[PDB]
């Protein structure tokens, strides 16, 4: 697209390769503020990584003056999870976050994440001879 | 035979759905959905009336009142494209918007059509589970449904047979399966539990008790 | 004999920074940009209604079980062979034979595609535990709660629903069960050979891609400026003279911008009207045997089983 | 943070004759008595005051303000708004006569104020303090229910 992707080096003559550095879009999570007022940060689609040690060394355009954390760094494949510690039970989806992870605020209270779940799980029994038969009904 | 059972299931159903509705605050969704995207359509419009568009003001009686009519051209052109853009957008957006609700009010309409004034035999079109009416409300800019169904529970398990034969001859059910119990056989219907003794009348004879698999000896009554 | 019938579901999601793509990393773009005010807000609204509308869509058509059954051990059911079906534990992946040859025959601008909710996995075990619950459930699980029936009687049940009696199938049940062996043997060929039968999915991934593609081509003109890059315009020009320049430049970006938007808009109602067609012929036609002709297959039907598809269900009546 | 006494314009408060200079070091005198206010020599005629200069556009804004506090060492917390009191076409103060003054920063930020009916500055929260007042920002209320918004973008200085 009439992009300059690559130069050739003035003086000793050799190749540089020209790529953007790290930038995305950013989202917040909350459990809404009539519980808490502790938030989620989501970075999208970045090895943060990179965007910790940009921090750290105070390089990010989002001026977040007095929010500091790294104590609870979470990856997955829409980007990575600031403020959320990893659950491995899995739940009921309460606020969609990407790639089966769902966010949500059960046990004090803090913001979790987890697996997606799949629903009910039961497993009903095959035999080539039994029916089975309903003798009640509910309106 | 349970005339009264059902009655008091269908007035506890509605009593149930009457404290559902009065309770929760987030159970009419998509009205308040549409009213909200309607008024944040016309808030930006007049918000975006507020805008320059790289104009000297904002203001275009400000402008009439400190240019002549040659060097305040330029700026009322700039007014009036910014203004157009802003427009006819808004009106590019209110026509999608549109044909999305003339799509919901259509199926609405042939859903009310098919449901209330008829019983639907589609599966889970009106209700889950099996249909047996509907009554529909009004609603700000709406219409609200509420579906009667009729659910089974209770599931027994028993043993099952495809067919019996008596004296060389198979027997079929007419409506129905056959059911062992742990006693004599019995025939019923597949949705609720009520034996009968097997009968030629609600039997019929096809073929001998040789090609089809799982044939039961088994007597038959016959009424004389 | 069993056809196939293939509908789309959802596509691609995606989402547009209006700062990034109109404006480099120049403050000045970003002030004159917020002259146009409060309007490359609305475009990014739009972006993301149209993810969830996707999420939407793959959530209603897909999760219509509110419990999900086991697969079975044994792929056997009195003659009707499963096992091109459902999922075999030998493969380390849990997808089926028929998703498995199935799947297999279809930045400095700001462009970002947000992944689905839903992975690969994730509807592939929905279509297996939808499937099973087919096979041994019957037709009472999505109407109500689940009732274990034989195969061969649930069979005859949906033969007396046609209008055929018992024993016609009671009478000739080995050759119904190789008819039904040679339709999917047949259908897993005419599957496997031909290149042109996933005609819909293709068409949308290419529209997507078309329009991704002509709105990155377009980025590189000039509009009639002096320049077609915007920091060679502020590298060679003071403050008041390429302000002229910056305004064609954010007038051209912001018509293609808009332009892409509506066209996205457009897009995706088409796409919302097929799926939930797909949700409707799949709850009324899978979950239950419907009498209304030639809704699902050509001639009488008897039953259905769905299966995935890269952003799509194949049906197979 | 301010600086407690037991650039681009400057903060004052003080919980007593006060006196400013301003200067490049012919002086800019600002004299504040008990009664008249002497200042180019233009002649005019425990609590916590507050006094926000700014300087743009070759002009300096003075904005003033009142407050009944405590008898306490330190500050309180709580909420005032000033008033702008003039504006001149044209940093260390010392003041004399148990007396204390603090100094803050001021830096190019957004906010967003919340007015009523009968309505002064009644409450109003920072746009670069916290995400969720990003959030509370950016949605343009005070009250947000349980969901997943987009702010901003993110990006690295180089
Ligand atoms: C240019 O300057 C560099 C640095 O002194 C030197 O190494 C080089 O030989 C010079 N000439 C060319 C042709 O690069
Ligand atoms: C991120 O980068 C580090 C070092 O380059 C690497 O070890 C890690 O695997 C990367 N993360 C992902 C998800 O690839
Ligand atoms: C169905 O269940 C209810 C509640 O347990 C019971 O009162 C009723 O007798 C049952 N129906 C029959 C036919 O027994
Ligand atoms: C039916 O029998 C099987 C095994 O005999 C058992 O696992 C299943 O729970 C029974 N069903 C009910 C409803 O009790
Ligand atoms: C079914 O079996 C029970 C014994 O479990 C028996 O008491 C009952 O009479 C049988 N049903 C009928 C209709 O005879
Ligand atoms: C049920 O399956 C078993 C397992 O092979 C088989 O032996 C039996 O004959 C089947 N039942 C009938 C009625 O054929
Ligand atoms: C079902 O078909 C598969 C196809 O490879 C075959 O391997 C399997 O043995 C068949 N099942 C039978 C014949 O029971």
């Amino acid at each position: 697209s009439d992009f300059t992707d690559s130069v050739r080096d003035p003086k000793t003559s050799e190749i540089l390769d020209i790529s953007p550095c790290s930038f995305g879009g950013v989202s917040v999570i909350t459990p809404g503020t009539n519980a808490s007022s502790e938030v989620a940060v989501l970075y999208q689609d970045v090895n943060c990584t990179d965007v910790s040690t940009a921090i750290h060394a105070d390089q990010l355009t989002p001026a977040w003056r007095i929010y500091s954390t790294g104590n609870n760094v979470f990856q997955t494949q829409a980007g990575c999870l600031i403020g959320a510690e990893h659950v491995d039970t899995s739940y009921e989806c309460d606020i969609p976050i990407g790639a089966g992870i769902c966010a949500s605020y059960h046990t004090q209270k803090s913001i979790v994440a987890y697996t997606m779940s799949l629903g009910a799980d039961s497993s009903i029994a095959y035999s080539n001879n039994t029916i089975a038969i309903p003798t009640n009904f509910s309106i | 035979e349970n005339q009264k059972q059902i009655a008091n299931q269908f007035n506890k159903a509605i009593s149930q759905i009457q404290e559902s509705l009065t309770t929760t605050s987030t159970a009419l969704g998509k009205l308040q959905d549409v009213v909200n995207q309607n008024a944040q359509a016309l808030n930006t419009l007049v918000k975006q009336l507020s805008s320059n568009f790289g104009a000297i003001s904002s203001v275009l009686n400000d402008i009439l009142s400190r240019l002549d009519k040659c060097e305040a051209e330029v700026q009322i052109d700039r007014l009036i494209t910014g203004r157009l853009q802003s427009l006819q957008t808004y009106v590019t957006q209110q026509l999608i918007r549109a044909a999305e609700i003339r799509a919901s009010a259509n199926l609405a309409a042939t859903k009310m059509s098919e449901c209330v004034l008829g019983q639907s035999k589609r599966v889970d079109f009106c209700g889950k589970g099996y249909h047996l009416m509907s009554f529909p409300q009004a609603a700000p800019h709406g219409v609200v449904f509420l579906h009667v169904t009729y659910v089974p529970s209770q599931e027994r398990n028993f043993t099952t047979a495809p067919a019996i034969c008596h004296e060389g001859k198979a027997y079929f059910p007419r409506e129905g399966v056959f059911v062992f119990n742990g006693t004599s056989w019995f025939i019923t219907q597949r949705n609720f539990f009520s034996p009968q003794i097997i009968t030629t009348d609600n039997t019929f004879v096809s073929g001998n008790c040789d090609v089809v698999i799982g044939i039961i000896n088994n007597t038959v009554y016959d009424p004389l | 004999s069993i056809t196939t019938e293939v509908m789309p579901v959802s596509m691609a999601k995606t989402s547009v920074d209006c700062n990034m793509y109109i404006c480099g990393d120049s403050t000045e773009c970003a002030n004159l940009l917020l002259q146009y005010g409060s309007f490359c807000t609305q475009l990014n609204r739009a972006l993301s209604g149209i993810a969830a509308e996707q999420d939407r869509n793959t959530r209603e058509v897909f999760a219509q079980v509110k419990q999900m059954y086991k697969t079975p051990t044994l792929k056997y059911f009195g003659g009707f062979n499963f096992s091109q079906i459902l999922p075999d534990p030998l493969k380390p992946t849990k997808r089926s034979f028929i998703e498995d040859l199935l799947f297999n025959k279809v930045k400095f601008n700001g462009l970002t595609v947000l992944p689905p909710l839903l992975t690969d996995d994730m509807i592939a075990a929905y279509t297996a535990a939808l499937v099973s619950g087919t096979a041994t459930a019957g037709w009472t699980f999505g109407a109500g709660a689940a009732l274990q029936i034989p195969f061969a009687m649930q069979m005859a049940y949906r033969f007396n629903g046609i209008g055929v009696t018992q024993n016609v199938l009671y009478e000739n049940q080995k050759q119904i069960a190789n008819q039904f062996n040679k339709a999917i043997s047949q259908i897993q060929e005419s599957l496997t050979t031909t290149s042109t039968a996933l005609g819909k999915l293709q068409d949308v991934v290419n529209q997507n891609a078309q329009a991704l593609n002509t709105l990155v081509k377009q980025l590189s003109s000039n509009f009639g400026a002096i320049s077609s890059v915007l920091n060679d315009i502020l590298s060679r020009l003071d403050k008041c003279e390429a302000e002229v320049q910056i305004d064609r430049l954010i007038t051209g970006r912001l018509q293609s911008l808009q332009t892409y938007v509506t066209q996205q808009l457009i897009r995706a109602a088409e796409i919302r009207a097929s799926a939930n067609l797909a949700a409707t012929k799949m709850s009324e036609c899978v979950l239950g045997q419907s009498k209304r002709v030639d809704f699902c297959g050509k001639g009488y039907h008897l039953m259905s089983f769905p299966q995935a598809a890269p952003h799509g269900v194949v049906f197979l009546h | 943070n301010v600086t407690g006494f037991h650039k681009d314009g400057i903060y004052f408060a003080a919980t007593v004759v006060r006196g400013w200079v301003f200067g490049s070091t012919q002086s800019v005198i600002i004299i504040n008595n008990s009664t008249n206010v002497v200042i180019f020599e233009y002649i005019s005629d425990k609590h916590l005051r507050e006094f926000v200069f700014k300087n743009k556009d070759g002009f300096l804004y003075v904005y003033k303000g009142y407050q009944p506090i405590d008898v306490v060492r330190d500050l309180p917390s709580g909420f005032n708004t000033l008033k702008p009191i003039f504006k001149l076409p044209l940093f260390r103060a010392i003041l004399t006569a148990a007396a204390a003054y603090f100094v803050g920063y001021l830096k190019p930020t957004t906010f967003m104020l919340k007015y009523d009916e009968n309505g002064t500055i009644t409450d109003a929260v920072d746009c670069s303090q916290n995400p969720l007042a990003e959030l509370k920002c950016s949605v343009k209320s005070f009250e947000i229910d349980k969901g997943i918004y987009q702010t901003s973008n993110f990006r690295v200085v180089p």
